[PDB]
């Protein structure tokens, strides 16, 4: 329950970071190049390959 | 883009939706108080119908 | 990048918000046209 | 939502706390937030009864021996005026032999 509720938060406090668009949103940040194929393969679980 | 076209789709299906069910809903508004217009004539007339028969009786008696 | 979807979220919600308030404008016809009518049957 | 998330990882932190574990990382639970709270809720209570009961037997129990055959010792010399309505006992828990 508490790695649940730690993952909870860290999702909601990570949401604080954000940035609306009047029902759009959007997200910026920094990656390593070693990690370019982890990140696609994260992207394509999205609902719309975003 | 793609994602321009598709909020752009959900935004103006929404409004649509929203012009539909308030126009639906003023629509099933206005359609009784229209009825109750009619069927208040058709009253009005019975009790003035029922005025001319008094005085077609009360002419009939004089 | 991030500034290009800066641009792209402005010119998002401007121009669906204006297409939102044009089709409420084109509602409030529909309402005045409706009651117009109303008020025509009824007299 | 995100304030009684928190709260309930704050009430799961303090009742790991309270039953002496550590902050070990483990795999989640998946469920929703009102099941989870309900069964972080009973556990909490019980422990913090526990708890709160153990504290106060062993406050007791420390007081009690504190006070333990002194207190026998002047109600066997008092037993005759305990609580008689015309003379009140100061008893002290004095020092060593200067009764004078």
């Amino acid at each position: 329950l508490w790695t649940r509720a730690q993952d909870e938060v860290a999702r909601l406090k990570a949401l604080e970071e954000l940035a609306s668009g009047r029902f759009g949103f959007a997200l910026l940040g920094y990656v390593p190049v070693k990690a370019k194929p982890k990140v696609e393969e994260a992207l394509a679980r999205h609902k719309e390959s975003v | 883009s793609k994602l321009e076209a598709i909020l752009s789709q959900e935004v103006e299906a929404e409004i649509q939706a929203l012009l539909q069910e308030a126009e639906a809903k003023a629509e099933a508004v206005k359609r009784e108080a229209e009825e109750k217009a009619k069927a208040l004539l058709q009253a009005r007339e019975r009790a003035l119908e029922a005025q001319y028969r008094a005085a077609l009786r009360r002419a009939e008696s004089a | 990048g991030g500034l290009g979807l800066i641009k792209s979220l402005a010119e998002k919600e401007k121009q669906l918000l204006e297409r939102l308030e044009a089709a409420k404008k084109e509602a409030e016809e529909r309402v005045k046209r409706a009651e117009a009518e109303a008020k025509a049957l009824l007299e | 939502e995100l304030r009684r998330w928190e709260a309930v990882s704050a009430g799961a932190e303090h009742t790991l706390s309270l039953l002496g574990l550590e902050a070990e990382p483990a795999r989640p639970f998946p469920e929703g937030l009102e099941a989870a709270e309900k069964a972080l809720s009973p556990i909490q209570a019980h422990a913090e009864g526990l708890t709160r009961q153990k504290q106060e037997l062993e406050e007791e129990l420390a007081l009690a021996q504190a006070y333990l055959e002194p207190l026998e010792r002047l109600a066997a010399l008092a037993h005759g005026l305990d609580k008689s309505p015309f003379l009140r006992v100061i008893p002290f828990l004095l020092t060593e032999k200067e009764l004078p």
